[PDB]
RNA sequence: UUGAGAGAUACAAUUUGGGAAGAAAUUCCCAGAGUGUGUUUCUUUUGCGUUUAACCUGAACAGUCUCAUCGUGGGCAUCUUGCGAUUC
């Protein structure tokens, strides 16, 4: 009744049924996080909403080289409520793991409850701005996702670039223009940001605006290249 | 007051069904899609096909870009006339629901102002010169 | 050419026959196969001629019938230079029902040539007019939107007029002709005068009429033919049928 | 003629070709970015100097 | 070669027919935008056939 | 009817790159790109004329008493035929 279609990236499936949908192979079946539904074909499959998940806005926004895969290790700076990060745990499946970090304590309790259920997420509940307090427990991540509304994204991501990035690695930042500056134009603020990362050794590749989901958010996909 | 209650109840009903619709739905994206490179000759020589190594329609699709090597509907019953009909049916249902919601909230607001027009204070009737009828209360704090 | 020979036969028999001189028009009657849908009211819908005109507003005597007060109607239509010489007489409905009774109505029919009334009073018009005008279908009054302005729901209607627009509307309805929609298969339509133009004008007339009535578009007026047109007979009111175009 | 070759100076100088839906601009040179402080803001400096030499004071 | 591209093209046909639409997707564009954002009368219907669709030539011309 | 620039274009011709038929020369699917005039949208400049403009604010509806609401009756069907809205 519903058929699947695999995506460019692993773990990502487009479900062609009564309506097309973005779905991921579940880790554990019959258990909800934020009241989403399900679909099976037996294999159990979990939706994302491109509204409530920014990376979901990326995948159906279309990004060529996302540096996620099953058997790897990803960093997630900004996992409030744990939704997209539990979903990223889903897409890296059993073998890979994610290190999520967070600072505000209400999504702190929410994410640590999802950590009680799901194993592949390992949570760090600190302010991101001093990475010594988690270089005691994290070692040599592969890829990095950064959705933090603070304006010094370049400083904090360059800090985690010098500390944990795998060489020739993959990094994805999200940018909210109406949070960093809130007066001027989107591509302008974006060019300034990627100038910052270029001076901070991160070689970008592409960026993309999330128009019919978000209000002037974009995402920048780049690499860490010959750098320490 | 009971009338305002009933209309409010049906308005929330339609709102929640619209939200469950928007949650179960799926749209398509169209944003600024930039790509960096290092040479201006290689830039002028860039071709999306010769970068993604996919087909015509796979290039032109953005929500799904699988390479040809990764490519390496029959159960779906009449996709020419039926499944597009059902997609359009779901989206038209959601549009209908939104329009219904707007109508309901309009009637609820008019009824709510009329219900507040009955309590207390000193009222004053103005005609907004576009042709609107409305009120304005005197500067008078109630006890 | 068989059509043209038959038309020659009709006009020469019209010359010889004593009764046939005393009626002076030509009607094309069509028999199709199927019965038509819309019920027969008495709103004569118009049909255009493309190459050949028929009649002139500066040639016929005209009656206009108004809304009630008719004051600005009469004075403006009388005084403003595009309709000063056009209408023989303007009159309102209430004034008409007061003024003419019985034999006076018949005298009206004997005297005036073509009648047009406002659209907003056509629906009531034949009741004061009776059925002496409504014998058959010749002198059926038309309907004309006077002010070029449309009444929306829940808004007071604006009164105005323009001699410009009404003169164009009369020149259209007097240049080209009109038919009546029925339910039964057979129908009739007046086409042309025996002296005002000639046989090629009549054949071109018939071609444009059957083309406009066969065309699928313009549906409120021109999509009147359902099924196939079997045959066309040319006849006067008192002549006989001449058959053309039988298949 | 030479007007269109002025525009082709713009053509050889420009850095953005659109390919329908997509768009490609390239990375500015390291020595430029490192050994120049970046360019000024036309709109802001124009605004401030317009506010200085407005017509409301009869300068000149 | 042509065969490899043929297997590819078969796959492309499958994907294309699953996904694509023409004017239906345009109607969907209408619905999606609005979701993510002639002489008649009101009371007299006999007028709209009974009228005369007047001609601008029959207006501007003076016979 | 002072300049500059950016974008959407319509048509006219021009032209890159993948698939597909091609003995071949050539042709068809697609994603395009530039040029000519025309249709503009917006940013900006230049001169000339001008010093207010617009909205609010206090004791700002009301003895020809005002206003809300429910009801009763009448015209307007030659039409404001009246929406849980306000026909008069």
């Amino acid at each position: 009744k519903v058929v699947i279609e695999p995506h460019r990236h692993a773990g990502v499936y487009i479900a062609r049924g009564k309506e097309d949908l973005l779905v991921t192979k579940n880790m554990a079946p019959g258990e909800s996080v934020y009241g989403e539904k399900r679909i099976s074909v037996k294999v159990e499959y979990r939706v994302w909403n491109p509204f409530r998940s920014k990376l979901a806005a990326g995948i159906m926004g279309g990004l060529d080289e996302l540096f996620i895969a099953p058997g790897k290790k990803v960093l997630y700076l900004g996992a409030a409520s744990g939704t997209s990060v539990s979903h990223v745990s889903d897409v890296v499946g059993p073998e890979g793991v994610v290190y999520a970090v967070e600072f505000s304590h209400r999504p702190g309790r929410e994410l640590i409850s999802m950590a009680k259920k799901r194993p592949n997420i390992i949570p760090i509940i600190e302010d991101a701005r001093h990475p010594q307090k988690y270089r005691m427990l994290i070692g040599m991540v592969d890829c990095v996702f950064a959705d933090v509304a603070q304006p010094d994204q370049a400083r904090i991501i360059a800090l985690n670039s010098h500390m944990f990035l795998k060489d020739q690695g993959g990094v994805v930042i999200s940018i909210k223009a109406n949070c960093i500056d809130s007066t001027v134009d989107a591509e302008t603020v974006f060019a300034r940001e990627v100038q910052k990362l270029r001076e901070e050794r991160i070689k970008p590749l592409e960026q993309l605006t999330l128009e019919p989901y978000e209000r002037d958010h974009c995402i920048v996909v780049g690499r860490y290249m010959r750098s320490g | 007051t009971q009338d305002s209650n009933y209309v409010r109840t049906l308005r929330q009903i339609e709102l929640k069904k619209l939200e469950k619709g928007a949650k179960q739905l799926m749209f398509k994206s169209s944003g600024n899609h930039t790509i960096f490179v290092d040479s201006r000759e290689k830039m002028n020589e860039f071709t999306p096909e010769k970068f993604f190594n996919t087909t015509s329609e796979m290039v032109n699709r953005s929500e799904n870009r699988l390479t040809k090597d990764q490519l390496a509907n029959a159960s779906s019953i009449m996709p020419k006339e039926s499944l597009d009909k059902k997609k359009l049916k779901k989206f038209k249902q959601v549009k209908q629901h939104l329009q219904r919601e707007t109508q309901l909230k309009q009637v609820q607001q008019r009824m709510d102002a009329q219900r507040e027009l009955l309590k207390k204070g000193s009222k004053k009737k103005i005609v907004d010169s576009s042709g609107k009828i409305s009120f304005k209360w005197k500067k008078q704090r109630k006890r | 050419g068989l059509a043209e020979k038959a038309l020659k036969a009709l006009i020469l028999q019209c010359e010889e026959n004593p009764s046939l001189k005393n009626d002076k028009d030509i009607h094309i009657i069509i028999n199709t196969g199927k019965k038509m849908g819309i019920n027969r009211d008495n709103i004569p819908r118009i049909i255009p001629l493309t190459k050949y005109k028929l009649f002139k507003p500066r040639d016929l005597n005209i009656l206009l019938i108004t809304k009630d007060p008719s004051a600005l109607y009469r004075e403006t239509l009388t005084k403003d230079e595009h309709t000063s010489e056009l209408f023989k007489e303007i009159i309102s409905v209430k004034n008409l029902r007061r003024r003419f009774k019985g034999s006076k109505l018949t005298q009206l029919y004997k005297d005036f040539d073509l009648v047009v009334a406002d659209y907003r009073v056509h629906h009531l018009l034949p009741e004061v007019l009776g059925s002496r005008f409504y014998h058959g279908s010749k002198k059926l009054p038309y309907m004309i939107r006077m002010s070029k302005e449309v009444k929306l729901k829940r808004q007071q209607m604006v009164e105005k007029c323009d001699p410009i627009y009404v003169r164009a509307q009369l020149r259209s309805i007097c240049k080209n002709t009109s038919y009546i929609p029925n339910n039964d298969n057979c129908l009739s339509v007046r086409v042309g005068y025996i002296q005002k133009h000639s046989i090629p004008e009549i054949l071109q007339n018939i071609q444009d009429t059957i083309n406009f009535l066969t065309d699928k578009s313009k549906r409120p007026q021109g999509g009147v033919i359902k099924g196939g047109i079997i045959s066309i007979f040319v006849k006067t009111s008192n002549s006989t049928s001449l058959p053309i175009y039988q298949f | 003629i030479k007007t269109k070759k002025r525009k082709t100076l713009k053509n050889l100088r420009k850095d953005s070709v659109k390919r329908g839906k997509f768009r490609v601009q390239l990375l500015s040179t390291t020595q430029d970015s490192k050994t120049l402080p970046p360019k000024k803001e036309s709109s802001i400096i124009r605004s401030k100097d317009r506010w200085l030499n407005r017509k409301a004071l009869n300068k000149g | 070669r042509k065969y490899l591209n043929k297997l590819i093209k078969r796959n492309s046909q499958n994907l294309r027919s699953w996904d694509l639409e023409e004017e239906v997707r345009d109607e969907l564009e209408d619905i999606q935008q609005s979701i993510l954002k002639f002489v008649k009368d009101h009371r007299y219907p006999g007028l709209t056939p009974g009228l005369a669709p007047v001609g601008l030539s029959d207006e501007e011309d003076s016979s």
